[PDB]
């Protein structure tokens, strides 16, 4: 399976094949260092969510203190000492404070809900494309070329652990669009052209491994006056030996 | 230099406050403006490690209308800092003041200075030459995302008018309210169980992973 | 209509290079109220009775602040993609590609490209500047000037963090990358490559093999230059109303909170000073409260019209933000993403 992902990043499978076990610890020492990334220090999109879940209860329980243009806040006090007839604008006006308050917690929490329901369609598309599968999105899941994705429960929210593939230790070389050897121009099929200084070798892109080029290797798609930067080498055909 | 007609005496704006007056003594027009004007903000780098703060006046041009003038007073496109002293170098933003200028806590007082956007780098573009990796990172990142919010219900009765029985008569003239808030509540906690369902259902089959911890190195 | 048949095809033999524009808002202007200044104002008896509705204010103030800081974060999520900022070498033999109008120009105060000069020349703001100084509107300029008749009630514009000079330098700092990279620096280390072949890999991307660009380079190259060249023509001459219309809905939702100042809201007058002069304070305290309920109820419709504002510009700095990562760090698979045709 991991020989598959590193073919669908463009890496042929015997990188793989041929580094599994430096593969593998680097692997274990990622999971380590999330480990103790995660331990040391923080989850702050998840809690804010219930810090101002909490704020949005415990303000609209303290919005109660609130007279609205009555003579008291409370209506024990108002219902004593005052009789029906007048108490009734004060409760009135109390109802009609109260109910805006509401009001506007509901609008709210409506606007959070959207705004969470956002988030949680982009965790939903996030795990069916990076999970279930490769995604060739860039910076869709994580960044780097993608390898898998594993989800964890969370308080409030999901946890993703991305796996992905970032190139280092690069090196210069020299290159060119095209060889054409015997007035014909070739053009890699599933490589670049490089060179070393003195020989010149076609290489896959993210990984430096150098080929000898071959009429597998190249094909060839008109003369040497066409292409700007063309260069001369020589193409080994692989059957004079197997006659020779 | 407003001219008033014989018969006016006072001047109004859009907003209907009177802006232009006559002196009934001298036949001359007046203008009112307000004494007030300006925004104020206030730079704290927390309580429990200092009490020093800076004031932003985002409506002064200090080449005044200041509380303070103590010392170190520095002009920005945001306003006039004074309280904070300015540094010639460029670090990461900590404190946002505004027009591309922050603010933190260093060597003690409070510093101002240009947010730098990163690291300066130059790639050597030349017609023949490419770089090529030799070798690779294998990195695992976190990313977090919300998927609900807590479910809440709410009883008029009881919050407006409590065990009041006159209060909870006088309320049935708005009980469509009521209606309309307790839907719009039980479509808000529906709908978070939905999302829930949808982020983690996917699939429908409980597979679990065998005894044989055998995977090659790999470590779960 | 299209002549179908079990046994025929039809294959190019041509093809065309366009440049198609796309504007996306990624943010809109960071406003705070002053509640004493905008209910009450001077008035010290409307502040003191304005002590029963400090809740209120502070949630205002909280959702703004909310905002305020969420246009900033949704600014940085677009343009903050990569924290290197690349230059574009003196060496600009790009193969007869011509990138002179998306690369900046020394010779301006600013360092904007001559594309990014036309656009800041067509959007029109309401603040040019952040700095409206006291004594610059004292006396008739006041009632007349909008911005500060909005101060002088207590509404204020609050000045974007990154500025437009650190704007232009991140998007400068892209543009160099893709050009001298490809898709690499979006991944890790950024490799060095030459245009041609990053153009030639790119065909590979679509179907098409690469010997077909090795061989058609100075057309591709013609053809490149002159799309640009028709769509710098194309946005002089015609718009930007989806980038013009955030502007004037916020200057339009400021200049009407000022204008709704004028409602009686059932008092017996709209001003404070007409309402607390002839009456005396037991009897002014109805028309006070009245007042004060009235404009906190248009201070609430305002704080909920720009929180729906500021969730419809979320989502459209979102897909702005994945549009960039998905199409100038690298090459979109899908269609219609990226432009009408294969991206
Ligand atoms: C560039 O790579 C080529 C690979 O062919 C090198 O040439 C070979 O070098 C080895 C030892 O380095 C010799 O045993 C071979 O005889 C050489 N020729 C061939 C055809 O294999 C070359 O030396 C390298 N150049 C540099 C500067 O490293
Ligand atoms: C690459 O090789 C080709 C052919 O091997 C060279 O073509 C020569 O071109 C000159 C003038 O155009 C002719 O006089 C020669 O006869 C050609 N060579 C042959 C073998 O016929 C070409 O010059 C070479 N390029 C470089 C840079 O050396
Ligand atoms: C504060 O006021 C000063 C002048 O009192 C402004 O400095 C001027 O800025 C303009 C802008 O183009 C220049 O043309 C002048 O040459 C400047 N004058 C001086 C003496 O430097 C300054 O810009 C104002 N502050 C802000 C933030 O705008
Ligand atoms: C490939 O070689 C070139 C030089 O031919 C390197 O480019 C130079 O890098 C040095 C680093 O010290 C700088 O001082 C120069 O300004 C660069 N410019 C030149 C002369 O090209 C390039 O860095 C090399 N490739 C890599 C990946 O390092
Ligand atoms: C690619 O990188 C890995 C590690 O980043 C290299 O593995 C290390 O090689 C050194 C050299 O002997 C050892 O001391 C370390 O213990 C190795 N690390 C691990 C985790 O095994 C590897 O050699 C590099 N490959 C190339 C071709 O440079
Ligand atoms: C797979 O690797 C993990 C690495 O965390 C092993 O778990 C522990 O690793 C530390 C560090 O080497 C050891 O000190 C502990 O003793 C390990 N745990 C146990 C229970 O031994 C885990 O053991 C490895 N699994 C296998 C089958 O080798
Ligand atoms: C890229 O295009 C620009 C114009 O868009 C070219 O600049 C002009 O070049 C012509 C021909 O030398 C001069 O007559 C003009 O004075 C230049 N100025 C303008 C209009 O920008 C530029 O030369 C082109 N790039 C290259 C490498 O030729
Ligand atoms: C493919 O289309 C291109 C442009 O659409 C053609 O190139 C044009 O050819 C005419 C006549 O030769 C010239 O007048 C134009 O100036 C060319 N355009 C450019 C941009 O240089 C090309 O000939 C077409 N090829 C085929 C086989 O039809
Ligand atoms: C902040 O101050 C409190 C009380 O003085 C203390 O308990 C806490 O540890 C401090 N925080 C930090 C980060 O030092
Ligand atoms: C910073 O550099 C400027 C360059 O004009 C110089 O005038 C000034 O003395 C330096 N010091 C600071 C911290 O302003
Ligand atoms: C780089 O310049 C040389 C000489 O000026 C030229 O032959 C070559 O074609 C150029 N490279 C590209 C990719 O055009
Ligand atoms: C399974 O075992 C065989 C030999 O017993 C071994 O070659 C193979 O690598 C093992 N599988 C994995 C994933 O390591």
């Amino acid at each position: 399976q991991m020989a598959y992902r590193f073919n669908g990043i463009g890496v042929t499978q015997n990188v793989l094949y041929e580094n599994q076990k430096l593969i593998a610890n680097q692997f274990n020492s990622a999971i380590g260092k999330i480990q103790d990334s995660l331990s040391s220090t923080a989850l702050g999109k998840l809690q804010d969510v219930v810090n101002q879940n909490a704020q949005a209860l415990n303000t609209l329980v303290k919005q109660l203190s609130s007279n609205f243009g009555a003579i008291s806040s409370v209506l024990n006090d108002i219902l004593s000492r005052l009789d029906p007839p007048e108490a009734e604008v004060q409760i009135d006006r109390l109802i009609t404070g109260r109910l805006q308050s509401l009001q506007t917690y509901v609008t709210q929490q409506l606007i959070r809900a959207a705004e969470i329901r956002a988030s949680a369609n982009l965790a939903a598309t996030k795990m069916s494309e990076c999970v279930l599968g490769q995604s060739k999105r860039v910076d869709f899941c994580g960044k780097g070329y993608h390898l898998m994705s594993f989800p964890q429960s969370a308080p409030h929210g999901v946890v993703f652990l991305h796996v992905t593939y970032v190139p280092a230790q690069e090196k210069n070389f020299t290159t060119a669009p095209a060889i054409c050897h015997d007035g014909k121009a070739h053009f890699p099929r599933e490589g670049v052209f490089v060179s070393n200084g003195t020989h010149w070798f076609v290489t896959q892109r993210n990984f430096y491994e150098p080929q000898i080029i071959t009429t597998d290797n190249t094909f060839v798609s008109g003369n040497c006056d066409v292409v700007i930067g063309i260069v001369n080498n020589t193409v080994y055909d692989p059957l004079q030996p197997e006659l020779d | 230099n407003k001219k008033f007609l014989p018969f006016q005496q006072f001047g109004r704006d859009i907003a209907d406050t009177t802006d232009a007056v006559r002196d009934p003594q001298t036949l001359e027009i007046l203008d009112i403006t307000p004494c007030s004007f300006g925004g104020v903000s206030v730079i704290t780098p927390g309580t429990n490690t200092s009490n020093q703060v800076a004031v932003l006046y985002q409506d002064v041009n200090c080449t005044w209308r200041v509380y303070s003038t103590g010392s170190n007073v520095f002009q920005t496109r945001a306003g006039c800092l004074i309280g904070a002293e300015h540094v010639n170098n460029s670090y990461e933003c900590d404190i946002p003041i505004g027009a591309g200028i922050c603010a933190s806590y260093q060597t003690q007082s409070i510093i101002a200075y240009t947010m730098s956007l990163g690291a300066e780098n130059s790639v050597a573009y030349s017609n023949n030459s490419i770089a090529i990796p030799t070798n690779f990172t294998i990195s695992v990142t976190t990313e977090i995302l919300p998927v609900s919010m807590t479910k809440t219900s709410v009883d008029c009765t009881m919050y407006i008018c409590g065990d009041s029985t006159e209060c909870s008569n006088l309320l049935l003239q708005y009980g469509s309210f009521c209606t309309q808030l307790n839907r719009a509540l039980t479509g808000i906690a529906v709908e978070q169980d939905k999302n829930t369902q949808e982020v983690f259902a996917q699939v429908k089959q409980i597979y679990k992973t065998p005894p044989i911890k055998d995977f090659g190195g790999f470590n779960f | 209509s299209v002549a179908y048949s079990n046994n025929s095809i039809a294959i190019p033999t041509n093809f065309t290079i366009s440049v198609t524009t796309e504007i996306l808002p990624v943010s809109m202007t960071k406003t705070s109220v002053d509640c004493t200044m905008y209910i009450c104002g001077d008035s010290t008896e409307c502040s003191n009775l304005l002590l029963q509705y400090g809740s209120f204010c502070t949630q205002l103030n909280r959702a703004l602040t909310g905002i305020a800081v969420e246009q900033d974060k949704n600014t940085q999520e677009v343009f903050a993609q990569v924290k290197q900022i690349y230059k574009t070498p003196p060496i600009k033999d790009f193969g007869g590609f011509n990138f002179s109008q998306i690369l900046p120009d020394p010779s301006k105060p600013s360092k904007r490209s001559p594309i990014e000069d036309l656009l800041f020349n067509k959007v029109t703001l309401a603040d040019a500047g952040f700095i409206k100084q006291y004594g610059d509107c004292l006396g008739d300029i006041a009632a007349r000037d909008l911005i500060c008749a909005q101060k002088f009630n207590g509404l204020t514009v609050l000045p974007p963090l990154l500025t437009d000079e650190m704007i232009a330098q991140y998007t400068s700092a892209l543009l160099a990358g893709t050009i001298t990279s490809g898709w690499t620096f979006g991944a890790g280390p950024a490799l060095q490559i030459p245009f041609p072949m990053q153009m030639a890999y790119r065909f590979n991307g679509i179907g098409v093999t690469q010997n077909v660009l090795y061989e058609n380079q100075k057309l591709i190259a013609n053809q490149f230059n002159s799309a640009i060249g028709k769509i710098q023509d194309s946005l002089s001459s015609t718009a930007l109303g989806k980038l013009q219309d955030v502007v004037n809905q916020n200057a339009q939702a400021l200049n009407t909170l000022v204008k709704q100042l004028s409602s009686n809201f059932g008092a017996i007058s709209s001003v404070l000073n007409d309402i607390l002069s002839r009456l005396d304070p037991p009897e002014a305290e109805v028309q006070i409260d009245r007042l004060i309920t009235g404009r906190l109820q248009s201070l609430q419709t305002y704080v909920t019209q720009q929180l729906i504002r500021a969730a419809e510009i979320r989502a459209s700095a979102n897909l702005a933000a994945t549009k960039m990562s998905e199409c100038v760090l690298g090459q979109s698979k899908r269609v219609d993403f990226c432009g009408k045709g294969y991206h």
